[PDB]
């Protein structure tokens, strides 16, 4: 059973960065997203193997099943935006940014290689759910309100910022001097 | 989990019966009675599926008595 | 590929069109959810009946009609038989014309559960869609009894009345039908009057008022469904 | 699997993830690039809660509300790129340098 | 043990009325719901003085702490909305935008960044600093039809939500480098042997801590946001987002690195020398006024971090009692900006000639509000400068103290350039207010709060440096809590 | 065969196989419902004749000849505006006059 | 204890597939309408509300009495983030 | 390129093993004979479609496809594997094709968790009735590349109204598990049914929560059946929504994989709110759906079957009440669809939460 | 109302309840129809 766990591995940690490698990379934006689930499941996938079966069913149901979902319907709102497509915008500066990930990942790969890491050999997670929500309450209980405040608010927001205001389009409600609706009142100018 | 004990009876034998008690009575069948009649295609669907193409249900020869 | 604009969108309702009221071909443009315009696109059956009655005698032209209002039926015929015979004067004995009126009501009937089932289904529930059809098979042996052959093509309809009289167990088949279809149209007023979900699919949706519809010009169940009271069996 | 395979995999992919943060052109594959980074945290603070710490796992815990933020800087984000592109008519980073002289 | 977070939740019930009465009133809740969020505010600001004589607690599991310096930065973020409430009473009501929506996205910042400065686990400090990131993106995109504010918005998100991955690897690091421990103290005892592993975690949390007080390799979004973003929300995050990514470095760089500490000081002297010439530089060609202000606010970040890398008693007393008199003056000095963009457009420097003789009492508060922040005697910007120079002087640091001086010098001139076009310039060089400008009534909406933010901050400038010997000792006391 | 439209009806297709290959034939004017079934049995009848083998000749191929030609181009007709065409709003000038 | 021998079957019949795809490296309008994002972003909302409460619910009976007042704390301020959704016609369709 | 030899590197190595243990497919019995079991779930429930309907419309159903319609569940998705099935046109290749692969992979691998019969689980997981809500929302992804890849402007238009409506049904759905999960205090489907089997009928999850048992059944039927579903556009609001250009052996997942969602939807209603494989008193008279003795080989050979194979014969009950409810409620619009998950289904499965407590 | 939300749910589906009731009745009748090719209809 060891060496079937084994192989599962870098059978998905392939996976993830082909798909990783596949948002990047892809000059279709819609193949992007749907290979953007592909990095989700993965690592998802990539969870039960680590003993972590609740997060690894919190990453479908958010990761994939929700937030995969909300790029989607934002891609497909997208699709006419621009075909001109000019990848080489004014300078060879997309290879200026190749060297400084693989930078970072050259210094990663000489910190987490050469760190002694305190490996403890103590029986992990007895149906650790119970000790994931004994932990939303005794330990990070205050994160766990505050994150009740976080969702709210990014519910009033994204709801502010994208809806349509067909309340009272045209209602630049006053004037001092005059400002737009909806926008504001530094007005733009060339000196 | 045996190979056909309290499985052959099951897939062979009991299938043959349901489709003597189904050729029978499933249009002059009660409505009390044609609720156990669904029930017995429903429960003994992998014998009765196999046993299939061996009975067929299509009506005998008129008699033409004139 | 297909891009999303912000313009408003034109959807094709395309003439395949699965449903029971022929080939019809809608270009309706849509805002999101509300419609601005819509052309409908016919002729998708146009088979040139007004050039073929020209090269037609009257009992050639009979078989014709009732093709128009497939519906319907005998509701063609009527009006095709009545053209020369109101223009030669020639006098339709009192029994042809009762039966004309027998025969004519139960393709009235015939046309509105025609009607019905398809709109059931379009409006909501579609388990009355096949039982109406059951409903409209009684009358349909109504016909195949008199005329001929099912609900059209039974040219029963002639200048000087009609083309044969009833069948022998024919009046007491109506009166075993007309008696049982009877309780049944009771059933279909309360399926939309009660089940207040369907009237808020038809409370004004698609209202035309009355000064609109003569201007318009409706006939029948669509006119007078504004209030107007004209009906050509009474005027 | 070891410890190190899970951090040099977790390492790649927040290298992948700047990759795409820099380079792509069209707005949402920024955006798409952040959960690559988001996703990246997650296999080190699971990979370090599995081999160390298992018994009292924090890091499956901290893991859990970085999916929570993510899922709302994800939303909030999206919502700014169709802010931009009601008012602007395309998503392409390079046409939002107004900020120049 | 909820009772050392008391000032944080009396504005978490002011955040719910605030946003429930939008929805049930409608808009005329807007003629009362700022005045309720103000004293939710005084009252959070209020129950932080019982909450002073108390012997500093942890409470929440070892979460949360109510030392002393968790209580100044708690009443600098509470203040920094307080006064953007006052100011955005009709800036974001004359937008067309709602209002009691408004300031349910700018209390979410104010509990995210009032949970900043006592937070200390992992979990808790990123949890509360993204509270107040993602509330911050939803602000400067909150009028969200200007093209300027719609990308003002998206490049603050896209390296905001890119630098708290930063922060968040760095995090993750934390806990791997010790066995487990989310918790800062627990952290310390753990790591101590300065490995590469340390440095790393070190450099990752310190680009996502200097993405709020915004150090010039990480300044960048903050002149393109500041004169995109609506113009209170530019008073909140330079003087709230900034107090709270301060009250970060504190609670952070101390608690969880002791052991790294000539590392992260020789990281934040390059962050400084930096600051003040690339703030102080950059702010000098500049025309519009809130990205004279935007280089300004980098620059003044720098000064701040003059204290941070001495590492006495006195540098965290004087990086503390600097912050404390930077917010009456980025509060005095947006309170005009806005003041003066309410009753014209384009608000930009050379619009600004020919006043003092229409607007004084906008001529004298953006003066001595601007003044100070080039620290002329004998306002509070200047006692602030000394101190942080003082403590400069006391612990090596000869070269911070001349670059502290020497920037300060070409601080003067950009900011003695708008007092030049409000007081100096004739009656005969005004391009707006060339009677044109609308006879100022103090009577409309919301500019009577606009007007008491303007009064009490230049009173807050002029003479909070002279009466600066209570603020000095309530400074020095939050400085008895770090470690 | 186009049945009693084949003999003066100026568009009408003369029986569906001179668009589309046929199987089964069905005479009437309506057929019955019972007759339609038989022509169901006469179908079925024949998919039981068709071997598996020859599932490649279902498939149509592709004589393909070109041609270029000098026919003007005319804009499409039938565009998706009804109601609001510039001409359902008002009756024109030089109409209303004699109104 | 079968499932897992099956779920690395799944992923090992998929190694084919991705030694290839390292290889593959190296008038039609749809209107737009903002209810496919505001549909999407309520479910994102509340999607990550009750993934925190699944934690709570397994162990709700090993908590105590605080533990029910804190969740409820959780619970009721996002009824407030629903009935915003109402009110301002995000999930109107 | 420094993983272009990295894909090819365990590729080869894994394949050593990859094809010589590819012939032992289902080398475990109860694996096995799980998949006949869900195979035959199935193939009842599109049997159980044509027939129920038919009953309920007073025609036959399939008759003369064997003895009484039992094959024909299996030639109508016989017949969709022998089409010769090609793609349109302009279109996706590789979205087309895992188009109606998302949208039952999905249903089918969390068909995993399913303990039907007391003698026949395949796995016991630490959870799986949150295993199941999880797998089930990579659903949506497929509704929205079977809509985008099929290139028509109706599919796109079916594709984010079928995503957007299974969007609004799994929160609800989320929540109709949590009661039952605080009732059983865990996810764990054996442990779910095992606080059901203390007292047979009178301690099932039904009788304990009445509303939640609701909010799972409009939930599951809002993501699986035929009933509130706009993929029939009668309303003409697409062409044939998003399963319009598929055709053949891809529309056999679209066809056949929209009653495995229906069987494992009712094969979680009687785990959930029904007691899994529970039942009464075996030893009964001739009136308890059986035959005429008390101990027959019939009846020996029933509980024998049923032993294995209970909780199936509890999901055809809702598997027939899922279509006797298709031919009741109107087929209602998209408008009033997302008003009921959102504004109906939501507070009430989280009134239902909080009931599930004390409150 | 937290109490109004649950008894709103119970009027709809007792409703719902007597809609199955007419559906399960409509099985009771017998199969009105016409196997043709073993009962062929008698034409008039």
């Amino acid at each position: 059973a060891t060496l079937t766990q084994t192989i599962t591995f870098f059978a998905l940690a392939a996976a993830v960065i082909i798909a990783a490698l596949g948002v990047v990379l892809l000059d279709n934006v819609v193949y992007s997203a749907f290979l953007l689930g592909g990095v989700f499941l993965s690592i998802a996938g990539l969870y039960i193997l680590m003993n972590a079966d609740f997060v690894s069913a919190a990453q479908i149901l958010i990761y994939v099943g929700a937030v995969n979902v909300l790029i989607l319907f934002a891609i497909m709102l997208v699709n006419k935006r621009e075909t001109y497509t000019p990848v080489p915008g004014r300078w060879l500066r997309q290879g200026g940014a190749a060297v400084v990930s693989l930078g970072v990942f050259a210094l990663l790969t000489k910190m987490i290689l050469q760190t002694p890491w305190q490996l403890s050999s103590v029986p992990p997670t007895p149906d650790s759910i119970t000790t994931i929500g004994q932990h939303f309450f005794s330990d990070f209980l205050l994160p766990f309100e505050l994150a009740s405040v976080l969702l709210l608010m990014a519910l009033i927001g994204a709801v502010v910022l994208a809806r349509r205001e067909l309340v009272l389009e045209p209602e630049p409600i006053l004037g001092e001097e005059v400002v737009p609706p909806l926008e504001l009142p530094e007005r733009p100018r060339e000196p | 989990g045996v190979y056909g004990a309290l499985a052959g009876l099951y897939l062979l034998v009991v299938p043959a019966i349901v489709y003597a008690y189904l050729n029978a009575r499933w249009y002059v069948a009660s409505s009390f009675e044609r609720a156990f009649m669904y029930f017995l295609v429903t429960f003994f669907f992998p014998g009765l599926l196999l046993l299939a193409p061996f009975i067929n249900f299509r009506p005998q020869p008129r008699s033409l008595n004139s | 590929k297909i891009e999303t604009r912000t313009e408003p969108m034109v959807i094709n309702m395309g003439p395949h069109h699965p449903s029971m009221h022929g080939v019809l071909r809608l270009m309706v443009t849509l805002d999101g959810e509300d419609v601005i315009d819509c052309e409908p696109v016919i002729g998708y059956l146009h088979r040139g009946m007004e050039k073929i009655a020209e090269n037609r005698t009257n009992i050639m032209f009979i078989p014709y009609v009732s093709r128009w209002d497939y519906a319907a039926g005998m509701f063609n015929e009527a009006v095709t038989v009545n053209a020369p015979e109101k223009l030669a004067g020639i006098p339709v004995p009192k029994r042809a014309s009762y039966i004309r009126v027998i025969m004519l009501e139960l393709n009235r009937i015939a046309n509105h559960l025609l009607w019905l089932g398809p709109f059931l289904a379009d409006v909501g529930a579609q388990t009355p869609f096949f039982y109406i059809f059951r409903e409209r098979e009684y009358i349909y042996d109504l016909f195949e009894a008199a005329t001929g052959m099912r609900f059209i093509n039974n040219n029963y309809f002639r200048i000087g009345g009609v083309a044969a009289d009833l069948t022998y167990g024919w009046v007491t088949k109506c009166r075993d039908f007309c008696d049982y279809f009877l309780p049944k149209v009771d059933e279909y007023e309360r399926l939309i009057t009660n089940n207040p979900i369907f009237v808020r699919r038809l409370q004004g949706v698609g209202k035309i008022s009355r000064e609109e519809a003569i201007n318009w010009g409706l006939s029948g169940p669509m006119l007078r469904a504004s209030g107007v009271k004209w009906d050509l069996r009474k005027v | 699997m070891q410890l190190t395979y899970v951090l040099i995999l977790a390492a790649l992919l927040f290298c992948i993830g700047i990759y795409g943060l820099v380079t792509s052109r069209n707005a949402v594959r920024v955006l798409m690039s952040i959960e690559l980074l988001l996703n990246a945290v997650n296999l080190n603070l699971i990979g370090f809660a599995n081999y160390l710490d298992g018994q009292q796992i924090k890091g499956q815990v901290f893991a859990v509300f970085v999916i929570t933020v993510a899922a709302a800087e994800a939303a909030v984000g999206l919502a700014i790129i169709l802010a931009i592109y009601r008012n602007r008519d395309t998503v392409d980073m390079e046409k939002f340098n107004l900020l120049k002289w | 043990n909820a009772g050392t977070i008391l000032p944080e939740t009396i504005l978490i019930v002011t955040l719910l009325v605030v946003l429930l009465a939008d929805l049930i009133q409608g808009r005329q809740a807007d003629r009362w719901t700022p005045y309720f969020a103000i004293v939710g505010l005084g009252g959070a600001i209020a129950t932080m003085i019982p909450l002073w004589t108390q012997p500093a607690t942890i409470s929440f599991f070892g979460s949360f702490i109510s030392d002393h310096l968790s209580l100044f930065f708690r009443g600098l973020i509470a203040l920094s909305a307080l006064g953007t409430i006052l100011m955005s009473i009709r800036y974001v009501e004359q937008t067309g935008s709602s209002l009691g929506e408004f300031m349910t996205i700018l209390l979410t910042a104010t509990v995210g960044g009032m949970f900043i400065a006592g937070a200390q686990e992992l979990v808790f400090i990123f949890v509360a600093l993204e509270t107040l990131s993602i509330a911050s993106y939803l602000l400067t995109g909150y009028t969200k039809r200007d093209s300027r504010s719609n990308e003002a918005a998206l490049k603050y998100l896209l390296i905001g939500a890119a630098s708290s991955a930063i922060f968040l690897y760095g995090s993750s690091l934390l806990y791997g480098l010790s066995g487990g421990h989310t918790q800062l103290p627990a952290i310390a005892q753990a790591l101590s042997s300065e490995s590469l592993g340390l440095v790393v975690a070190l450099v990752f949390v310190i680009a996502g801590i200097s993405f709020k007080i915004s150090a010039v390799p990480f300044h960048q979004w903050t002149p393109d946001v500041y004169e995109g973003a609506p113009t209170p929300v530019v008073a909140f995050l330079s003087v709230g987002s900034k107090a709270a990514g301060f009250a970060l470095a504190i609670r952070f760089l101390t608690l969880a690195f002791p052991s790294v500490t000539d590392q992260w000081q020789l990281i934040f002297t390059v962050l400084a020398i930096l600051s003040m010439i690339l703030g102080n530089v950059v702010a000098l060609a500049q025309t519009s006024m809130k990205r004279m202000l935007a280089y300004s606010s980098i620059g003044q970040a720098g000064f701040v971090m003059i204290g941070f890398v001495v590492g006495t008693e006195a540098g965290y007393a004087s990086m503390l009692f600097y912050l404390l008199v930077y917010l009456f003056m980025n509060l005095g000095a947006f309170t005009c900006v806005i003041l003066f963009s309410l009753r014209t457009g384009t608000d930009q420097i050379s619009e600004y000639a020919g006043l003092y003789q229409k607007d004084p009492l906008l001529t004298l508060g953006l003066s001595l509000c601007l003044l100070s922040l080039g620290g002329i005697p004998p306002l509070a910007g200047f006692f602030g400068k000394i101190y942080l120079f003082w403590a400069g002087w006391q612990a090596g640091a000869y070269g911070l103290v001349l670059l502290g001086l020497l920037t300060s010098v070409i601080s003067i001139y950009y900011y003695i350039r708008v007092v030049k076009m409000m007081v100096v310039k004739e009656p005969q060089e005004m391009s707006e207010a060339v009677r044109n400008y609308p006879e100022v009534s103090w009577s409309s909406f919301g500019l009577r709060p606009l007007q008491v933010g303007l009064v009490m901050t230049v009173i807050a400038t002029s003479l909070a440096g002279i009466l600066a010997n209570p603020l000095f000792n309530l400074v020095n006391t939050a400085v008895w809590d770090v470690p | 065969t186009g049945g009693m439209f084949s003999s003066d009806s100026y568009s009408a297709v003369r029986g569906v196989d001179k668009l589309i290959p046929v199987d089964v034939y069905l005479p009437g004017c309506p057929p019955r419902p019972e007759a339609i079934m038989d022509a169901i049995v006469k179908l079925r009848k024949k998919i039981a004749n068709e071997h598996i083998n020859e599932r490649g000749n279902l498939a149509q191929t592709h004589r393909l000849f070109t041609a270029k030609h000098k026919m003007k181009p005319v804009p499409p007709i039938l565009t998706g505006q009804y109601l609001n065409a510039p001409s359902r709003q008002a009756p024109p000038p030089a109409l209303a006059a004699a109104m | 204890g079968y499932e897992y021998f099956l779920g690395f079957l799944i992923i090992c019949s998929l190694v084919p597939v991705l030694a290839l795809a390292a290889s593959a490296l190296l008038g039609a309008w749809i209107q737009f309408n903002v209810r496919y994002y505001m549909f999407a972003l309520v479910f994102v909302i509340f999607d990550v509300e009750t993934v925190f409460l699944y934690p709570w619910a397994v162990a709700f009976h090993q908590l105590g009495l605080l533990a029910f007042i804190e969740a409820l704390i959780f619970i009721a301020i996002l009824v407030v983030a629903l009935v915003y959704a109402w009110r301002k016609r995000a999930l109107e369709w | 390129x420094x993983x272009x030899x990295x894909x090819x590197x365990x590729x080869x190595x894994x394949x050593x093993x990859x094809x010589x243990x590819a012939k032992l497919l289902w080398l475990p019995l109860p694996m096995l004979m799980m998949l006949i079991v869900a195979t035959v779930g199935v193939l009842v429930a599109v049997w159980l479609e044509r027939k129920i309907s038919a009953a309920v419309q007073q025609r036959i159903g399939p008759e003369y496809i064997g003895p009484l319609g039992i094959l024909a569940p299996l030639a109508d998705g016989l017949k969709l594997i022998f089409k010769e099935d090609v793609l349109p046109a302009n279109s996706d290749r590789w979205l087309f094709t895992l188009g109606p692969a998302v949208v039952v992979i999905p249903v089918f691998l969390s068909y995993i968790i399913v303990p039907f019969g007391q003698n026949l689980l395949i796995s016991n997981l630490a959870m799986g009735v949150f295993l199941w809500i999880a797998l089930s929302s990579i659903a949506p992804i497929g509704l929205l590349m079977a809509g985008y890849a099929s290139n028509n402007k109706y599919s796109l238009l079916g594709g984010l109204r079928a995503a957007a409506q299974s969007i609004s049904y799994e929160i609800p759905l989320a929540l109709a598990v949590l009661a039952v999960a605080m009732m059983s205090n865990g996810l764990g489907t054996v442990e779910i049914v095992e606080q059901q089997s203390q007292y047979g009928i009178l301690s099932w999850n039904v009788w304990r929560q009445p509303i939640g048992f609701l909010v799972f059944w409009i939930a599951a039927l809002a993501e699986c059946e035929r009933l509130p579903f706009d993929l029939p556009e009668a309303e003409e609001e697409l062409v044939a929504g998003y399963q319009t250009e598929y055709a053949g052996m891809k529309f056999a997942l679209f066809y056949l994989g929209a009653y495995v969602n229906l069987v494992l939807s009712a094969l979680l209603v009687s785990v959930l709110y029904f007691g899994g494989w529970s039942f009464p008193i075996p030893l009964e008279t001739i009136a308890n759906l059986l035959g005429v003795s008390e101990t027959n080989p019939f009846l020996q050979i029933a509980f024998a079957v049923l032993g294995i194979t209970m909780t199936l014969i509890k999901a055809y009950f809702f598997v027939f009440l899922a279509i006797l409810l298709r031919w009741t409620v109107p087929r209602v619009r998209i408008d009033q669809l997302l008003d009921l998950g959102w504004k109906f289904l939501l507070p009430v499965g989280l009134v239902n939460l909080l009931l599930t407590a004390g409150l | 109302q937290i109490t109004n939300y649950a008894k709103e749910a119970v009027q709809s589906a007792k409703y719902i309840g007597q809609g199955l009731s007419v559906t399960f009745d409509h099985m009771r009748r017998r199969p009105i129809t016409v196997q043709y090719p073993y009962e062929k209809l008698i034409p008039s």
